């Protein structure tokens, strides 16, 4: 919703959020 | 011209013979059976010499004409067999056949075997001239609806007790391939002299050799039988059929469905069918397909078709069959999560 | 001078043949009743025993004692046929004789009556490689077969043959041998060879055979060579690991289970083999798509995936559809980004890690 | 092949170099369609192959001139796509290169003309590379293209580029009025649609293209008030689909310009349609539709054998879908 | 008359501009007697791959001996330069792609050289060979006879099979810098006795984009259109060099979201006649300069002093993220400019998209 | 005068073969026991040594001392095989011998007994290039070959062979050699050749080899040529190791810390040094990827870059994974944008400025 996210989407920079913290070791 | 069917030739031959015989159709089994019956009857009537030729512009007609005009040293009532080309007669072939027609006489017996002739091909001077003294046999492979009747008749002729489940299994496994059905029946009879063909016995001695066409796949899609559509698509892939023909066959029906659904909100369905010149037997299937799905579907299908065509042509990919299966499921009443559609 | 198991161990009687019960029973009944067709065609997969059954039928037809379903195997004709020295037995190799002038010289010799045997058997192998004119000549011969001549045809792909030849021949399709039958045959052969073995090794060899007993014998020979005269489970496992090619499905399973160590091990194994990375991604995408299709309907899989059908169905049952869609999207994005990555292996590793942990943020309207 | 007046200056330059024995062995002329570059190339070839040139003009009497007029000069070679096909194959290039290894029959120069370098396939261009690099003596290559940026870089980097530009709009309008008889607004709109090329506007007027444009305008005027864009299919499905897509794109761009309050518009003969488009459509939807139309036009012009009807139908369905509320519009990517 | 790119071809290693590492490696290999049987020169367009290969062949087949400095006067060198030397076989690899050609060539590798000591197969544009040709080549390339040497030159090394690359010694040429191209152009013009100016040479070198053949082609264009004089005005006219503040005015209007002024400026520029790609490049450069100034106030170079003030104003108003967004939008517009119905239409679409990007 | 290292240092015995222990052990056991098959297929990547192993097996079979797993290498048969002159070693170039006529001739001339050796070994190279007719013709001969005939096949792409041919053969798949084996082989070869070398040069050459040992030998020859008789770290870095410098790590650390001035100074220093920009972006992407792998698995980092190990681990402990992913995506997109940028240096500067502007922790100040 933030303008930064909109600008990032316009730039094509895909932003990734982790969903399985337990996978990392 | 006396029109008949392969199931009504023995009686006619017993009644009498004819100047010439024409065998047109698609199924090899019925054609060869009719040929064998005619040749056996002719031999019983004294036709000893038999000659076969394949119609081809490369092939020379001089030898055939000389054989027709010439007389055997110690034989009479010769038999001549002509195999027409798969594509069909050409103008030169038509002229050659017209020339041959005059040479025909009582002793000579002409048998023509080949694919079914189209409206233009059927219209021919030689064919019309011979129609007065010719017997034609219609050989069309029975549809899936008509197949079980034919299978039951075959089983009864060979003195075999065939169950309904066994009949259905045989029809499913060898759909569109009557030669395989006949060979399977012979093998089953050899295996069990008693002739009690139970379901397990047939299930344990049958393999998948069905033959299909893209029209069958489109009809299955319209009906909604997902399993039948997948089976047909798998068989087409196995036999090595180019997906382009499948795509173009599906495109026409998909566009017709889209247009009809768009216009169905303002005009009666019968008027639209009359305007678009649809086959009478297909009207019920078309109406069922239209009522089965809404405008939400038939729109994502267009996207899938376009993406598949682009992948085939621009990228020269090899995942066309997976996309075809996905589209087949989409046309059927399935969720189709729509991530693959790439909307 | 040890001989190859496939070459040394060959069927000599219908009893020795493993499986293919329907074809053997039909042939035996036909021979007993005197119903002998003028032309037989044999079809099936590799190593199913087409040539062996054809040779056994040839022995049965020309046996000195009589036209018996089970040849004696002791008379001179049987021995000569087994050794390939019988006068009237002709084994035409269509693969090396596709020329018309080579087939015509035999179809002309068909005229002469057999010197010794009752029938002048013409065994044509790999018949699907013949030329069009050769097919025409064979069609003529089958249209006018002398009563003292028989034809046996073997082909892995009968589709290539013209429909006329198929119509003028009696077809027999040999089914792929089952795992249990292959395992039992291997156990019997090893017991008769006085070679130690373990049940798990036999099971693994049978699984790797994939319905071809000849492949099973070849793998058994390789295991014996590696195990130094013993078929040990360790040697079979090592061989299968070296020649394993199911790494894509293993990677998919590891990604589903969210086990980074297994993913890294599989990636290292693939790197050692040298498998193309883009091809690996394409295979993984195809596997995910087919699992999704199976979830939509069980009829998605056929005989093509029979080798790994069970694993695919299990994954379809267990994994929720949404996770499959997410993994498919992640792998598609990884494939899109692969060309710009400095190393294709690096791109594959990044894509797999992203699928394991990093959830893409779905774009907002 | 028509000799337009505005080609007189450029010619006077190029021929001059060939008079001094300083002409490049490979000339690439950039010009929009209808600019008459073919006439310039033909004039240069005629001058080169003439045996007794009279200054800057061919004599027209020597054997070379007679053969060129009859189109049977042994030393004149032309590479053009085969009848029906829309590409130039490798075989023709190989044949021409093999023939070039021999001396000219008439003991003069050898001229090779490529009708459109853009139609060359990758293999043909690669084959022609080395021959263009070090051609035999007295060998001249002439190439023509619209956008030299699409040609292979190696091919581009070994030819002398010459760019042609159209005259001022006033001169083109006067010339069209002399030739064609239409309203001033119609002539200006045709010229602007032609990117300033006088020849293309004359071609549009001469034929049924103007009638097709009028039909498309009427269909779009009917469709815009409602949500029925699929009806445009009948107006779009045709061999000359790229031109109609270009017309639609120009209309959408003019609508956007009016939305932003601009002054100049490509279409100066249908103000009502532009006003309706601006009123009934938001700028974002207009931009998305314009991008989709351009992408579809590029796909149709690039892919070989692509199905026109299916692509146009899908485009129309997507355009209708976008107009619905709550639809994520596309974003350009690279 | 022969064009400059065809008349000034290097004839000795002393005449090669740049590529020091490759020349040093070749000289060391020849001096130490470690000649390899397979060389693959990979590089961009016009960096002397063919010239280096021909010079290496001359060095290998010189009468005096195997030397890194061929005399250039013995009969072998003269014949190689003329191109009628029997033992030097130059394949095209583009007009001869079929397997039959490669197979018959590989059947003539046993006969000894007619005149020279090595049989040199120079395969140019080798990336245009079918898979069968590469596979046939493989084993001969691996272990050829002593008296045969293979030289390969390609501009696209990633299209070859991995085995072919592994069987050859790879030399990767580097693109020439601006200064080297300018110096070479100045030397050539001095030798040819043609007037020139420093600005014209600098512009030509910058426009060459690291390719010397392109630089020579542009120089020939200038000479033909410049009445035998490489003047700054002629080069600027040919290259459409922006001089006034059109780029800055357009950038300011785009930032201010004043569509009317943007369209008016576009129409005025079209009436004047300007290369659109040059305008886009100038706008990208201005945006990069503004971003640099935002990073540090001293980034602004003295060269753009006349507009410095104005530039700084933008640095004080436009957020850096917006500058990045505009830069990427202009870059995308530049990329898609060739694939548009018209160049002006593409420019207008890009600028309208940029105007619609206003996040404030 | 000197012959190429790849040709000169060809394993003439099973002891000289580097790696491939499983295949060598299997062949030795088969020869010792006497269970010799009539169809061997060798598959793998390039330079693994399929042809060398085939030649060694041919030497082992045809040796005057008998069928031995360790050929003498001194008898005339071994010498002729090594020199490629043995009469009973028919080597077929399947790449050129593709038409079925050659296969028919070979099968027609397969019945005659060998001249001198006890077997007639047919070694067909690049068998994957044969047409289907050749495979079909060879099928039956492979099924029941004469006792005195052995077939050896080698290819790089066994996936395109007919399934029956695969079923009719003993398959041996060679795996790519690891870094340590390649480095050890290069060290041994250089020691034998009496050429100076340094450990890091060997490490770089082994890393650049990428499994194929012939690639390693070719790169070693290039390094020797460049260094004028010596293999120095600088010489190898000039051609191959233009990348892998501390500048990339310093730039990554500066970007992580949002130190714009430090990043600009590093860029200026790199420009002065004459550093390729695309290589710099590649190195930054690689470093980010390896940090991500360290975050995933602690054992991701091997000894190859042990010199910086500690530092890398620190970047793994502090930087959250999401920031690393953002940096990686930004650099990748900048790489996509580099070709169309007005200048390579300008493109890299813009990419780094974009990365700094969207810094997750401390973005650049906004206008007010
Ligand atoms: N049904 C079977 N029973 C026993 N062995 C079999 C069978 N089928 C194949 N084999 C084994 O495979 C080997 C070769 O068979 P092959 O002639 O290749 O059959 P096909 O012609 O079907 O490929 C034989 O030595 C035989 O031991
Ligand atoms: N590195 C270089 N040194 C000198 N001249 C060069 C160089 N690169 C290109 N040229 C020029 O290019 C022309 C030769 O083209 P060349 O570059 O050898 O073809 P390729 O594209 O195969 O490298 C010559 O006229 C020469 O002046
Ligand atoms: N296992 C190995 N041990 C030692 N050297 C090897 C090995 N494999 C390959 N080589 C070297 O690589 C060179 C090329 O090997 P090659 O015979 O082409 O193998 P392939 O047939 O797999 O390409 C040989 O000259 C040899 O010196
Ligand atoms: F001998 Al087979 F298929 F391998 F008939
Ligand atoms: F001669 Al080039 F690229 F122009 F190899
Ligand atoms: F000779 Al190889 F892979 F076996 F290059
Ligand atoms: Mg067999
Ligand atoms: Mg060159
Ligand atoms: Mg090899
Ligand atoms: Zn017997
Ligand atoms: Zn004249
Ligand atoms: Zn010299
Ligand atoms: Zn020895």
């Amino acid at each position: 919703t933030s303008r930064r996210d909109w600008q990032l989407q316009q730039l094509g920079i895909t932003q990734w959020s982790l969903r399985r913290p337990g996978a990392l070791q | 011209m006396i029109r008949l069917y392969p199931e009504q030739l023995r009686a006619q031959l017993n009644e009498g013979l004819r100047a010439a015989y024409l065998l047109l159709g698609n199924d090899p089994l019925l054609l060869q059976e009719s040929q064998d019956a005619v040749r056996q009857v002719a031999a019983a009537q004294g036709f000893e010499e038999h000659h076969t030729f394949s119609i081809d512009p490369n092939t020379d007609w001089n030898a055939i004409f000389s054989l027709c005009q010439a007389m055997s040293l110690f034989a009479s009532r010769q038999t001549l067999l002509l195999l027409l080309p798969e594509n069909g007669p050409n103008a030169a072939i038509n002229e050659q056949l017209l020339t041959l027609t005059g040479l025909l006489h009582d002793d000579l017996l002409l048998i023509v075997r080949g694919n079914k002739l189209s409206k233009a091909q059927e219209n021919a001077a030689w064919f019309t001239a011979l129609a007065n003294r010719s017997v034609q046999v219609t050989c069309q492979t029975p549809e899936q609806a008509q197949l079980p009747r034919w299978v039951a008749a075959r089983a009864k002729q060979l003195n075999l007790e065939l169950d309904d489940a066994a009949n259905q299994v045989l029809c499913y496994c060898y759909e569109g391939n009557l030669l395989a059905l006949a060979q399977a029946l012979e093998r089953l009879s050899l295996l069990w002299p008693d002739g009690k063909l139970t379901l397990p016995r047939v299930e344990q001695a049958v393999n998948d050799a069905a033959h299909f066409t893209p029209f069958h796949w489109v009809d299955a899609l319209l009906m909604g039988k997902s399993k039948r559509a997948l089976h047909i698509l798998q068989q087409l892939r196995l036999e090595g059929s180019e997906p382009v023909i499948l795509l173009r066959t599906l495109q026409r029906e998909l566009l017709l469905l889209v247009n009809l659904k768009r216009q169905s909100a303002h005009t009666p369905l019968r008027a639209l069918f009359d305007k678009h010149r649809v086959w009478q037997n297909r009207r019920g299937m078309m109406g069922e397909a239209l009522n089965r799905l809404s405008q939400t579907q038939l729109r994502q299908a267009v996207q899938l078709l376009t993406r598949t065509e682009l992948t085939l042509k621009q990228d020269y990919g090899q995942s066309v069959w997976a996309e075809l299966e996905g589209l087949s499921l989409l046309l059927c009443h399935k969720p189709l999560a729509d991530v693959f559609i790439d909307g | 001078s040890y001989q190859v198991l496939a070459r040394k161990w060959r069927p000599q009687t219908f009893a020795d043949v493993v499986g293919q019960e329907h074809v053997l029973t039909a042939l035996a009944n036909g021979l007993s009743l005197g119903r002998i067709h003028h032309a037989y065609l044999f079809s099936g997969t590799r190593g199913v025993g087409k040539t062996s059954i054809a040779r056994l039928l040839a022995k049965g037809l020309n046996c000195e004692t009589g036209i018996t379903a089970t040849p004696c195997g002791v008379c001179d004709n049987c021995r000569e046929i087994e050794q390939g020295r019988f006068v009237d037995l002709i084994e035409i190799d269509a693969a090396s004789r596709t020329k018309v002038e080579d087939t015509r010289d035999l179809l002309d010799n068909v005229q002469y009556a057999p010197a010794r045997g009752r029938f002048k058997v013409y065994l044509i192998d790999e018949v699907h490689m013949l030329s069009r004119h050769s097919f025409n000549a064979l069609l003529k011969t089958l249209e006018e077969p002398p009563e003292h001549v028989k034809f046996l045809l073997a082909t892995t792909d009968p589709q290539k043959l013209p429909v006329t030849i198929l119509s003028r021949c009696l077809q027999f399709h040999l089914k792929a041998l089952d795992v249990e039958q292959i395992r039992h045959q291997l156990e019997h052969i090893l017991n008769e060879e006085h070679i130690a073995h373990e049940p798990r090794a036999l099971q693994l060899l049978a699984r790797a055979a994939e319905g071809s007993l000849r492949d099973a014998l070849s793998l058994t020979d390789q295991a014996i060579a590696s195990g130094d005269g013993q078929v040990s489970t360790q040697a079979v496992s090592a061989m299968l690991g070296t020649l394993d090619d199911d790494q894509a499905l293993s990677l998919v399973e590891a990604m589903v289970e969210a086990n980074g160590e297994r993913v890294m091990a599989l990636i290292n194994e693939a790197a050692a083999r040298g498998i193309e990375w883009e091809a690996l991604l394409v295979e993984m995408l195809g596997l995910l798509h087919r699992i999704a299709m199976v979830q939509l309907s069980p009829a998605a899989l056929g005989n093509d995936m029979a080798a790994i059908e069970l694993r695919m169905r299990e994954l379809a049952r267990t994994i929720p559809p949404t996770d499959i869609q997410l993994y498919y999207q992640t792998l598609l994005i990884g494939r899109k980004e692969l060309p710009y990555a400095p190393d294709r292996r690096m791109g594959v590793e990044m894509t797999l890690l992203r699928a394991l942990a990093f959830h893409p943020r779905m774009p907002l309207p | 092949m028509r000799w337009y007046p505005w080609l007189r200056p450029d010619f006077e330059k190029l021929v001059a170099s060939y008079q001094a024995g300083r002409g490049h062995h490979a000339l690439l002329i950039q010009a929009l369609p209808g600019m008459g570059d073919d006439a310039l190339i033909y004039a240069l070839s005629r001058y080169l192959l003439c045996q007794q040139p009279q200054g800057h003009k061919s004599c027209g009497h020597c054997r070379g001139c007679q053969l060129m007029q009859a189109g049977t000069h042994p030393d004149y070679y032309t590479l053009a796509p085969e009848k029906g096909k829309n590409t130039l194959g490798v075989d023709a290039v190989r044949e021409v290169t093999e023939k070039l290894n021999e001396h000219a029959r008439l003991g003069g120069a050898k001229v090779v003309w490529v009708t459109d370098a853009a139609l060359l396939t990758d293999a043909a261009a690669n084959a022609l590379l080395k021959t263009l690099e070090e051609p035999p003596a007295e060998t001249w290559f002439f190439l023509a293209t619209r956008e030299p940026e699409r040609l292979l870089a190696t091919l581009r980097s070994r030819c002398r580029l010459h760019y042609l530009a159209p005259p001022p709009e006033q001169y083109a309008v006067t010339w069209l009025s002399r030739e064609v008889t239409m309203s001033q607004d119609a002539l200006l709109a045709a010229l602007r649609l032609s990117a300033g090329s006088p020849g293309a506007a004359l071609a549009l007027f001469q034929g049924d293209n103007w009638q097709a444009r009028e039909t498309l305008c009427q269909a779009l005027a009917y469709s815009v008030p409602s949500g029925d864009w699929y009806s445009l299919l009948a107006a779009l499905n045709h061999e000359q689909a790229p031109a109609r897509l270009h017309w639609l794109a120009t209309l959408l761009m003019d609508a956007l310009k009016r939305h932003h309050g601009a002054a100049q518009v490509t279409n100066v003969d249908v103000p009502g349609l532009v006003a309706e488009l601006a009123n009934h459509l938001s700028p974002s939807r207009l931009q998305a539709i314009l991008g989709d139309v351009c992408h579809i036009r590029e796909q149709l012009m690039s892919v070989t054998g692509i199905n026109r009807e299916l692509l146009i139908t899908d485009l129309l369905l997507r355009i209708e879908h976008y107009l619905q509320p709550g639809v994520v519009l596309p974003v350009p990517h690279l």
